[PDB]
């Protein structure tokens, strides 16, 4: 899950 | 008429409550007007306000102008009477009698009045309470009420300004329609027309849980929504002490007999919200005398396996309820994947969890408020330094971040109307779509543009806790179909260990006690340790890591179902590792200039997860502790090396990143080895190619109301995180407590 990203997070889709 | 023309009234001959007119009929009147079974008003008093030539017409028109502006509900003399004329009802304060009395019509009820009221208090207890009082307890009683109660001066009102008061349980005539005394991260209510935000509730709509528990309000919810909304507000304005019925009652200000219904019902609603963990939770701890649920819930025993956030959350709840809980933990410490190193000068650094992703409504945020502790909000800036020293051109990062997101955008297009069987690894899918743009466009990427792309992929690998060739293209971001936690990403400066210790405080916890077997083929659950010690209880809660369910460390008897096992094995036990370095002085300040972190552009593709990002562990910019992560294939590349060899590897990278100066040797370090910690063997879960996010739900289903499952890998909305685990603890505690 991308909800773990803090730095430079993805906005992918 | 000397009797009520409304279908089924228990009043053959009615009394007027109002006394507005001189012509106020005990006696005959053309029409009686029915508000409730015990509450009626004559046509003289009705004319008093309704009719031009009469005296009370002044009041009523004044009131009807206000009511039309604020509220959606229709003005009417019935409404006016219910809002403005009906007497107030008050229970007695003194525990000996506690009888309900009517107040004289000329007195307005207030919190302090209702806090301190004894029988016959003009601005005694032997007199029998009114006939109508006991009739209020009947089922149909609420059915014979003309209008839903509307509360005055509700604690919830500042939170609810964007709604019409009547659409949400409140009186549109009340003068008292970011709030003072409330944490900026507590946003319990959805705003009208607001998109998905985690843990928010609609103030004007009963939730499904509430409908099933209180199906009597399916017909008419407004009394429910008024009391729920009040309670939530009382809780969030004072979240360090237990919310009890005694503390709520003084804030229910509504005139009439319906107030007594409100007071009686407020107790059931409160217990429901407590059990569910919406109220009276966090690291709130209650004294030995007090318990959060009534004695009915207490004849249950539970053993909880694992004392991470999931097992501790569940324990705390059940303990606070008055249920008997005992916790069995394999290691010689609590915390599971929460484990904080306290030995660095000044700062505190976690070996596992330390960030909170989305504070708004996050239970972690509430716990920080309770313990008065700080969260450092992360800044946006993160510059990508290359092996050499060159901070990457701003217009290079921006556009490679763009390109990266477009790939993923193409992936989500690809995955529509596909099935688990048609699934494909996210890593394969990405590079395929990558090669396609190269080909169809003709333009090619430089070595740097490629390197910067790789950094972005490594961030995904960090997030998933795996190489992308293991992660499901269909379902990698499954959880995002649900409302996520809005707001700040913060560093939890004193560490999650403060929270973990507080939760644990004064619970029956057995350390160095790995469970080997669970027997539930009997009446009692039978739990056995590796050494042989036996524990038994009515119910058991497993909260062990995904990786240990996959290794089958625990023998279940009966075995788990083939469905459960397919669920368990369809998820990936993801892994990252960390390194922390101490230094004598902050050698990065000049180059980094106070950002929370900085990037590291991977020299080659195969060195991708090797210290992609370095975190600055002092929000104060005083101490010199950096932290970094190892992820993806880099985790494999580091399995064999020992701490020293890893430390050197990290040091090589820093000197290359900070070429334009002398890089001091570290004085203190650690390197994490979660994957080889026999009772954990992972960092967090993720969906493997072929899998579905339904796996979480499946893993979460109890067996025969006796074996329950909580944890990181049981939370479909919020996988991976301390918040997710905590919430799974609270979710299971709620089921365990039920009936
Ligand atoms: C390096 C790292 C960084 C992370 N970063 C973050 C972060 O920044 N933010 C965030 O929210 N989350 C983060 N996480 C994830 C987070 O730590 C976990 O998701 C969370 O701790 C899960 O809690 P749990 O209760 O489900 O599992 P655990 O914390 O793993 O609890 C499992 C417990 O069960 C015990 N156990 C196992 N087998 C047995 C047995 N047979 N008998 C008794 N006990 C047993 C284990 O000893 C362990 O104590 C990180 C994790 C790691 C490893
Ligand atoms: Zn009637
Ligand atoms: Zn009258
Ligand atoms: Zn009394």
């Amino acid at each position: 899950a991308r909800t773990m990203q803090t730095a430079r997070k993805s906005t992918g889709g | 008429y000397r009797k009520c023309e409304k279908a089924g009234c228990t009043a053959t001959c009615p009394v007027c409550f109002a006394s507005a007119s001189e012509r106020c009929a005990n006696g005959y009147t053309s029409r009686w007007y029915h508000l409730s079974c015990g509450e009626h008003f004559c046509n003289e008093c009705f004319d008093h306000y309704y009719r031009s030539h009469k005296d009370g017409y002044d009041k009523y028109t004044t009131w009807k102008k206000i009511w039309t502006s604020n509220g959606k509900t229709e003005p009417s003399p019935k409404a006016f009477m219910a809002d403005q004329q009906l007497p107030y009802w008050v229970q007695c304060t003194k525990p000996e009698c506690r009888k309900w009395r009517q107040l004289t019509k000329e007195i307005q009820l207030t919190p302090q009045i209702a806090k301190t009221y004894r029988c016959g208090m003009k601005p005694h207890c032997s007199l029998p309470e009114d006939l109508r009082v006991l009739e209020v307890s009947n089922h149909w009683w609420y059915s014979m009420l003309i209008l839903p109660p509307l509360l005055k001066d509700s604690v919830a009102a500042p939170l609810l300004s964007a709604y019409y008061p009547d659409c949400v349980g409140m009186s549109p005539s009340c003068t008292s329609t970011h709030v003072p005394g409330m944490n900026r991260y507590f946003q319990p209510f959805y705003q009208p027309n607001e998109c998905g935000k985690a843990l928010c509730v609609r103030p004007d709509v009963m939730e499904l849980d509430e409908l099933y528990e209180f199906p009597e309000y399916s017909r008419d919810p407004t009394m429910y929504l008024a009391l729920r909304n009040l309670i939530l507000a009382l809780w969030y304005t004072n979240c360090k002490e237990a919310l009890t019925p005694q503390k709520c009652i003084p804030h229910i200000i509504v005139r009439g007999l319906v107030r007594i219904r409100c007071v009686q019902e407020v107790e059931r609603i409160l217990y429901f919200m407590t059990r569910k963990g919406l109220i009276n939770t966090g690291v709130l701890s209650v004294g030995a005398d007090q318990y959060l649920l009534p004695k009915d819930y207490h004849n249950k025993s539970v053993i909880i396996i694992g004392a991470g956030p999931a097992g501790l959350a569940a324990a705390r709840q059940l303990h606070n309820f008055g249920i008997k809980v005992t916790v069995l933990e394999a290691k010689d410490r609590i915390g599971g994947r929460v484990w904080d190193d306290k030995s660095f000068k000044g700062v505190t650094v976690g070996r596992g969890a330390q960030i909170v992703n989305g504070c708004i409504n996050n239970p972690v945020a509430l716990m920080c408020e309770q313990l008065g502790i700080s969260m450092h909000k992360f800044g946006e800036r993160c510059d990508l330094i290359q092996e050499g020293g060159r901070i990457t051109d701003p217009t290079i990062d921006k556009r490679m971040d763009f390109h990266f997101n477009a790939l993923l955008d193409v992936v989500s297009e690809w995955r529509k109307d596909k099935t688990q069987l048609q699934d494909v690894p996210l890593g394969e899918k990405i590079e395929e779509i990558y090669k396609a743009f190269i080909k169809e466009s003709g333009i090619q990427f430089s070595e740097l543009e490629g390197q910067v792309l790789q950094f972005h992929l490594s961030n995904l690998e960090y997030a998933c806790g795996s190489n992308l060739h293991q992660v499901s293209a269909r379902s990698w971001d499954h959880n995002e179909f649900f409302a996520q936690f809005a707001g700040d990403h913060t560093l939890l400066t004193p560490g999650y260990s403060v929270i973990i210790e507080k939760l644990a405080e004064g619970l029956d916890i057995q350390l160095k006690s790995p469970v080997q077997c669970i027997d539930y083929s009997g009446d009692e659950v039978q739990v056995t340790t590796t050494d042989g010690t036996g524990y038994s209880a009515q119910k058991v809660l497993v909260t062990v890591p995904l990786a240990l369910l996959q290794k089958g460390a625990i023998q279940f008897n009966p075995p788990l179902s083939e469905k459960k096992m397919k669920a368990i094995n369809s998820l990936g036990a993801g892994i990252i590792e960390k390194i922390a370095l101490q230094f004598p002085y902050r050698f990065w300040d000049s180059k980094v200039q106070g950002a929370d972190f900085f990037g590291h552009v991977p020299p080659s593709a195969s060195k991708r997860g090797l210290f992609a990002v370095f975190y600055d562990m002092d929000p104060q910019k005083k101490h010199s502790v950096l932290m970094s992560v190892i992820a993806g294939e880099a985790v494999a590349s580091v399995r064999t090396l020992d701490d020293k060899q890893v430390l050197q590897q990290c040091m090589a990278t820093l000197r290359e990143l900070f070429k334009e100066q002398e890089v001091p040797d570290p004085t203190k370090y650690f390197v994490t080895r979660w994957s080889t910690d026999p009772w954990i063997q992972m960092a967090y879960s993720f969906v493997k190619t072929g899998g579905s996010g339904e796996a979480y739900d499946i893993i979460a289903e109890d067996i025969q109301g006796t074996v329950f499952f909580a944890g990181e890998a049981t939370n479909r909305h919020f996988p991976q995180t301390v918040t997710g685990a905590y919430l799974s603890g609270v979710r299971e505690a709620s089921k365990i407590a039920a009936f």
